[PDB]
């Protein structure tokens, strides 16, 4: 979780360098999951296709989370107002328009820049508000 | 916690590896499986012979006597597989795919 | 050719029912197509058990 | 009188899995006595040639 | 008559009809003291009574 | 099979899950759950196809895995703490082991592959006795540890359990495989509350039970195991196809349905605790087990499929087994919402 | 130490057996000695096929049995107990217990060597 | 809201001190309520064995009725148990914590400056 | 109190009444062979309860009152209109084919039924491991389609297995000529125009493959009309017969039981008959089903459980 505090303890705008590299650890993390579970559950053939495959999920996940970070800090200094959803929203769905460019599809690109830009915008919301997605036992 | 608790924990997380990562056997699997109980067994006499826990002395072997019944019923499942497949080589074990 | 068609037959049927429902297309033959060998499943179990035990860190 | 599914709308289903992407094809559905059919027969007795020299015979 | 298999359940199987009375009256009568007793110990019991 | 053989397995496994929910020395929890493994295997064998070896063979390689895993735990927390009494643990990582331990004899997280393929091997009772009793057990140890488990561990593992329990089941024909995925959706919904407060997943525990009996019992009333084969079905038993419509209803939590009880019940209690998000993931994933749920309607009830000629002389032959205590079966998982408040009996 | 001493001793002992066995003699190393044997013959193309057996009941209720043979053990030291009356009880269960799974493996086929 | 209540006797339905709790009426709408629900359980009998619905064997229908309002009506006085505690228990940790729950003054809108938003 | 799980606990075995008269056998051979007059002197001869051939009507001749019942209402399919066509394929070939075949079917199972129950040797004509000859037969002449032909092939393989064989068949073996000479004798028009080819041709499905499959598992006596007019040395090399070959002779109480749990519920033993593929001939569409139904259901002691009909005039129904 050390991995999520790179991102947290970076603010919005200010340093937004780190903040796109901590972005890109995130996405490599998910990306190396995913990509743990592909080569895991999925059966390649040869060594080097494998790591093809772990390469290929790998590389769009950074991507996806190199641009968020950028993008997000870039919108959070230019318009210096980081409480903004939309700051969250247009590097959340460029990076749907990135996804879909990898798997060389940009209808679902554009499919993309509504849910993983919604979805930016919402973690957004709550970080925000403290909207909580794991709620402890309270009462 | 002194070097013998980590030898035997560190067993028993190589035998999870050796018997949950399959590689080609059945047989060796469950083998590693039984394994596996022989590092908890000796794992759990080491506490119990420790602090002097005087009655969990009978836990062990207990905890030995269900055990190898599991390989009793495993090998013994085994067996059914293997009249009717040929081998223990669990890759044609897929007839039940859906 | 704006109002039917269009609209309503081609596009606001394509974004929420069409596109949800292609989505679980895609995603319930990546989920329940698994051929059934023990090795790949207990793989799974596999990398499960270190992201339950370190990456997570579920005990920390 | 109202429609009732067709032949064809109850294929569709069929096919073991019915909503099927492209290996789906090669998803053969199983038997209804859930028994596959009996496979390669391994039905052998071990012949033995007990000899030749085999002293435990006059020789 | 008519199926000329005896019916398996052609004749009043007069046991099991008989439990079946006798329990739901068994059940009601002792439903209903149940109740009354409880009554009357609530009663006894809060200082109704 | 002898008839007698088959009860001293049946009441030696009811004695491994008994054993399991009145000890409380922690080896008498894992000796009742090998008692129960080491019982509950034969009678899946009791047909004894290939399928069937398959599916035992499945079985027993997981949860002897999760039993070793158990006794994993059980070590930790008795090598931090010296307690064999069952309580909050002592030990984090001891916590965890327990939970997949757990978890892979439940089938809720990436650890759910057998059951589906398990289902798939063994005949629809030894299906009922699986998908009803050998949970009994888990969920029994799983409340008495509630003190002390990591509830992000528990909320993720039953937000999987729920998703793909229903994304599985969309491309299902066979009724044991779409009746496995509802089952695991149902394993992340009580398993969804169960940190939280013990009393309503015992409700929902206590609701899927008897929704599972009214299900499996029509089936093998019906004697279908493809989609094909229930539609075959809407013609001999008309009113047997009509409550499986009704019972389909009640899957999902269509008010004012018995199965809607359990999710109202999780949703608000979840919601007095602040989680919030949580709730509506499940309530829409829901749709997932509602479609499917649907198609199997569509193909029984809602509209006539297909019979064939032969079929024409079972008419002549009436259903002969009984398959006692379907009627309450049906009713109490139909009509009991207007019982809600008898929650409080549980508790 | 001690105990350790006479195993190493034994193990060490047997081990140059075993090279003296194995070395000292000399042999002229032809091919045709490596054919393999059966009363005169070959063993054809078998001694490593599968065994298609039926004694393999025994074998496992062997193990079977041996757990219970591992549980009655400690009797020695138990019957030095308070309360022999329990353990006379509950010994005899065991001894019962190992006298029905014996009977029920009797009428049941079973410890009959499978045909 | 319990299982670790102090003196709660196990695999106990009804405790003795639940008796000084009023008895659910014979005619309590849930509880014949659930006597209907007798009836369904009934009616579905009959149906399931392609008898005749209306009236097949009464005999069959009585236990049916008449047992699932028995184990209704004690069900009742558990379940107004458990309320009746949930509640007692209530007010005595309250009373013995008064500082938790602050005596919160009372403001007449004469006070307050609620402030109207023009709906237009 | 019929043969449940109490039954076999008690101390019901079937064991204990298996004796040498308890041969199923089968009589077989061309049409109209005689096989139906063997079956009847071998069943007098040597005690054994006889069955007639499971026609058309068998369900009702099994079920209810005995009365046969519509076409249209039982089977749909008419033999003597395959004679008059068989080439049309409407369905009633097939059809034909597959209801005789499930007929025979039930027609086992209560033979098995009445064997396990009682302990007497019972005789039939042809059986399920005896019929595929026909369909072969029907498919070489074209009357019945390729897929019609592996469907068959498909459901006898998941109905038969479960059931172990005959003992004993008699096959009556019958030269061409004769049997067209015995059905010009016989009189009933449809069944004069018999391809010879057919007629032929199922007589070659029956010798190159009835028997070589069949005479592993059972012990065959094929014999020729010739003899088979003679009920003495038929029945007499019947008996001094050792019967010591196929699942018959080995297997135990246990497999009685579970036999014997399947014949006598007769849902279960003619599930797979249900036919769960779609194919032309045998699919009969939803709304003839429902109509079906309708003219099905009112039929008298149809609608309720037998001793609940109230309508043929039971009684006590509301205690009962
Ligand atoms: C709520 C709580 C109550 C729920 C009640 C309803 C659900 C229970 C199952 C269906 C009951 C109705 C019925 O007809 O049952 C027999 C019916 C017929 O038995 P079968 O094994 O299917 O078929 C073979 C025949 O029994 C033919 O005989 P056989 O010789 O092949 O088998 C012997 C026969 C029993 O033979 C006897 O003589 C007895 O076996 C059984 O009945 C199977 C269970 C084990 C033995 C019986 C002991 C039960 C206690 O079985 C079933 O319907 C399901 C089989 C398993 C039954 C027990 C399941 C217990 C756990 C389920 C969850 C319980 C609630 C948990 C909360
Ligand atoms: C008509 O029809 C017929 C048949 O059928 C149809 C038949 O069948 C047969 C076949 C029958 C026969 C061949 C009959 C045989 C009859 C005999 C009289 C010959 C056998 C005689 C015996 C007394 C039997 C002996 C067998 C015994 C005891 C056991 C048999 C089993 C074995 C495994 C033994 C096999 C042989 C072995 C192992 C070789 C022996 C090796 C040793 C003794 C090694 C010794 C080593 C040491 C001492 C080491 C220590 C040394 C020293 C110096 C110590 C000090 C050193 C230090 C370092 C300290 C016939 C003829 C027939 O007419
Ligand atoms: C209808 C809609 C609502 C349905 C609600 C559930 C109804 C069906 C189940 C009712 C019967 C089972 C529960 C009650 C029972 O029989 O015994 C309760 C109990 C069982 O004993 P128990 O409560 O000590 O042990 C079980 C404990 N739990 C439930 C937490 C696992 O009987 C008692 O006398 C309770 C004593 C302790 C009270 C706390
Ligand atoms: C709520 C209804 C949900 C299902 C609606 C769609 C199915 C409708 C019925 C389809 C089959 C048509 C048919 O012929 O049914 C005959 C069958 C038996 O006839 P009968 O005994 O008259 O049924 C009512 C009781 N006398 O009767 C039926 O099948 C009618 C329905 C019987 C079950 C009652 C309704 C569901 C209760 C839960
Ligand atoms: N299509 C078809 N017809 C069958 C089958 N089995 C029997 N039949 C028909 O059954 C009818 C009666 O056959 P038999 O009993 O041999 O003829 P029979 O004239 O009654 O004379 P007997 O043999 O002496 O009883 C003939 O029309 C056969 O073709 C079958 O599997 N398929």
């Amino acid at each position: 979780k050390t991995l999520l505090h790179k991102y947290s303890d970076i603010p919005e705008g200010t340093e937004c360098h780190r903040k796109a590299y901590a972005s890109t650890s995130i996405g490599g993390a998910t990306g190396l999951i995913v990509s743990a579970y592909s080569i895991a559950l999925k059966p390649p053939a040869s060594f080097l296709e494998g790591v093809a495959r772990t390469g290929r999920y790998t590389f769009t996940s950074a991507a996806i989370g190199a641009i968020f970070g950028l993008t997000s800090c870039i919108s959070a200094q230019v318009r210096e107002k980081p409480d903004d959803p939309l700051n969250y929203f247009i590097g959340g769905c460029a990076g749907g328009l990135t996804l879909g460019a990898r798997t060389r599809s940009y209808g679902i690109g554009a499919a993309a820049c509504a849910y993983m830009g919604l979805t930016a915008a919402l973690v957004k919301m709550g970080q925000l508000e403290g909207w909580q997605v794991f709620a402890e036992p309270k009462v | 916690m002194p070097l013998v608790y980590m030898n035997i924990i560190m067993a028993f997380a190589i035998a999870l590896a050796g018997l949950l990562m399959y590689r080609s056997h059945l047989m060796s699997s469950l083998l590693c499986l039984e394994g596996m109980m022989l590092s908890l067994f000796i794992m759990s006499t080491l506490i119990i012979l420790n602090t002097h826990f005087t009655l969990a002395n009978m836990m062990p072997i207990i905890l030995l006597v269900f055990a190898a019944c599991e390989a009793a019923l495993g090998l013994s499942l085994l067996v059914m597989v293997s009249n009717t497949y040929g081998t223990d080589y669990v890759q044609n074990l897929n007839l039940l795919q859906c | 050719k704006s109002a039917s068609s269009l609209l309503d037959l081609i596009w606001l049927e394509t974004i929420l029912p069409k596109t949800t429902s292609f989505i679980q297309m895609k995603m319930s033959i990546m989920v329940s197509n698994q051929k059934g060998l023990i090795k790949l499943y207990f793989l799974s179990f596999l990398i499960t058990i270190m992201i339950s035990m370190t990456l997570f860190n579920y005990h920390e | 009188r109202q429609w009732q599914p067709d032949v064809e709308w109850a294929e569709q289903f069929g096919g073991a899995v019915m909503y099927p992407t492209k290996e789906t094809a090669h998803w053969k559905p199983p038997p209804w006595n859930d028994v596959d059919p009996p496979k390669d027969t391994l039905v052998s007795n071990l012949t033995l040639n007990f000899g030749p020299q085999h002293p435990a015979a006059h020789g | 008559k008519f199926y000329i298999r005896e019916p398996p359940h052609g004749s009043p199987d007069w046991l099991k009809v008989g439990l079946t009375l006798g329990t739901s009256v068994f059940l009601w009568i002792y439903l209903i003291k149940q109740h009354k007793e409880d009554v009357l110990e609530y009663k006894r019991r809060n200082g109704l009574e | 099979m002898n008839p007698i053989i088959y009860t001293t397995l049946i009441m030696t496994v009811m004695s491994g899950t008994m054993l399991v929910m009145i000890s409380s020395h922690w080896l008498l929890i894992w000796i009742g759950f090998e008692m129960n493994l080491l019982a509950m295997i034969p009678v899946l064998m009791k047909n004894f196809n290939p399928r069937a070896t398959e599916a035992a063979t499945k079985y027993f390689l997981t949860q002897a895995t999760a039993s070793m895993m158990l006794m994993m735990a059980i070590i930790i927390n008795l090598l931090y703490s010296g307690q064999w009494t069952i309580t909050k643990m002592f030990n984090p990582v001891a916590m965890t082991m327990m939970t997949m331990a757990l978890a892979m004899k439940l089938g809720l997280s990436p650890f759910h592959f057998w059951v589906p393929e398990v289902t798939q091997g063994i005949s629809l009772q030894a299906g009922l006795l699986l998908l009803t009793w050998q949970k009994l057990a888990p969920l029994s140890v799983l409340c008495q540890i509630s003190q002390s488990i990591n509830p992000n561990l528990m909320l993720t593992m039953a937000m999987l359990s729920i998703l793909i329990g229903g994304w599985g089941g969309l491309n299902q024909t066979q009724l044991r495989k779409i009746m496995a995925y509802s089952s695991i959706a149902h394993m992340g919904w009580m398993t969804a509350v169960l940190p939280y407060n013990t009393t309503m997943t015992i409700l929902n525990l206590l609701i899927y039970i008897t929704m599972t009996l009214a299900m499996f019992m029509l089936l093998i009333h019906s004697s279908a195991t493809t989609t094909l084969s229930l539609s075959h079905t809407w013609n001999k038993m008309p009113v047997i196809t009509s409550l499986m419509m009704v019972t389909l209803l009640s899957m999902g939590g269509l008010p004012p349905l018995s199965g809607f009880m359990p999710k109202w019940m999780i949703i608000q209690e979840m919601t007095k605790n602040e989680s919030i998000i949580m709730p509506t993931l499940m309530a829409m994933t829901a749709l997932l087990n509602l479609y499917f749920y649907m198609r199997l309607a569509y193909s029984s009830s809602l509209t006539m499929f297909p019979s064939t000629n032969n079929m024409k002389m079972k008419w002549q032959f009436e259903h002969t087994k009984q398959m006692k205590l379907l009627p309450t079966m049906i009713v109490l998982s139909t009509l009991v919402l207007p019982m809600t408040p008898a929650l409080s009996s549980l508790n | 130490m001690n105990i350790m001493l006479t195993l190493l001793t034994n193990v060490t002992l047997a081990s140059l057996l075993v090279l003296i066995a194995f070395w000292l003699p000399q042999l002229n190393a032809y091919s045709e000695k490596t054919s393999p044997y059966e009363c005169g013959f070959d063993p054809m193309g078998s001694a490593r096929l599968p065994f298609s057996m039926k004694f393999f009941l025994v074998a496992i209720t062997f193990l079977l049995f041996d757990l219970e043979i591992a549980l009655l053990l400690p009797l020695p030291w138990a019957s030095q107990t308070n309360n022999l009356k329990t353990m006379l009880t509950m010994a005899l269960f065991l001894l019962i217990l190992l006298a029905a799974s014996l009977a029920y493996e009797w009428t049941q086929k079973g410890l009959e060597w499978a045909e | 809201m319990m299982s670790g209540r102090p003196g709660r006797v196990p695999l106990q339905f009804l405790p003795n001190e639940a008796r000084s709790l009023p008895p659910p009426k014979l005619t309590d709408p849930r509880l014949v309520y659930m006597g209907f629900l007798g009836y369904c359980s009934g009616l579905i009998d009959n149906a399931i064995r392609r008898r005749p619905v209306v009236s097949a064997g009464l005999h069959r229908q009585l236990l049916y009725v008449t047992s699932f309002v028995f184990f209704g009506y004690y069900l009742l006085k558990r379940q107004d148990y458990m309320y009746a505690l949930r509640d007692h228990d209530m007010f005595a940790y309250v009373k013995s914590h008064p500082e938790d729950f602050p005596e919160k003054d009372k403001k007449t809108y004469g006070e307050i400056l609620e402030e109207f938003h023009p709906v237009r | 109190l019929q043969y449940g799980p109490l039954a076999f606990v008690l101390g019901e075995r079937t064991t204990r009444k298996l004796t040498e008269t308890s041969k199923v056998i089968t009589v077989d051979g061309n049409i109209c062979s005689g096989k139906g007059r063997l079956a009847r002197e071998i069943a007098e001869k040597l005690g054994l309860r006889h069955f007639p051939e499971a026609g058309i009507h068998y369900a009702d001749s099994t079920t209810g009152d005995g009365k046969p019942l519509d076409v249209q209402l039982s089977g749909n399919c008419s033999l003597e209109k395959f004679y008059d066509d068989p080439k049309s394929n409407d369905g009633n070939s097939y059809r034909l084919q597959s209801w005789l075949y499930a007929s025979r079917l039930l027609q086992y199972a209560d033979a098995l039924e009445h064997l396990l129950s009682t302990g007497q040797g019972v005789v039939l004509e042809r059986s399920i491991y005896s019929d595929f000859v026909f369909l072969e037969a029907m498919y070489r002449q074209g009357f019945i389609r390729k897929q019609c032909v592996e469907h068959y092939n498909e459901v006898k393989k998941v109905t038969a297995c479960e059931y172990l064989p005959p003992h004993v068949v008699v096959y009556v073996d019958v030269p061409v000529p004769e049997i067209q000479s015995r059905i010009q004798k016989k009189g009933n028009p449809h069944e004069m125009k018999i391809t010879a080819a057919y007629l032929q041709d199922i007589e070659n499905a029956y010798k190159k493959t009835f028997l070589p499959e069949m005479s592993e598992k059972c012990e065959v006596l094929q014999y020729s009309a010739r003899e088979a007019e003679d009920a003495e040395k038929v029945v007499e090399d019947i008996e001094y017969l050792k019967c010591d070959k196929g699942p018959w002779p080995d297997q135990d109480d246990r497999t009685f039981h579970r036999l014997r749990m399947l014949v006598q519920n007769k849902l279960e033993v003619l599930n797979y008959t249900t036919i769960p593929v779609y194919l032309p001939e045998i699919t009969i569409g939803a709304h003839q089903s429902d109509r079906v139904f309708q003219k099905f259901t009112e039929l008298p002691g149809r609608k309720y459980s037998p001793g609940y009909n109230e309508d043929v005039g039971d009684k006590w129904i509301w205690l009962k």
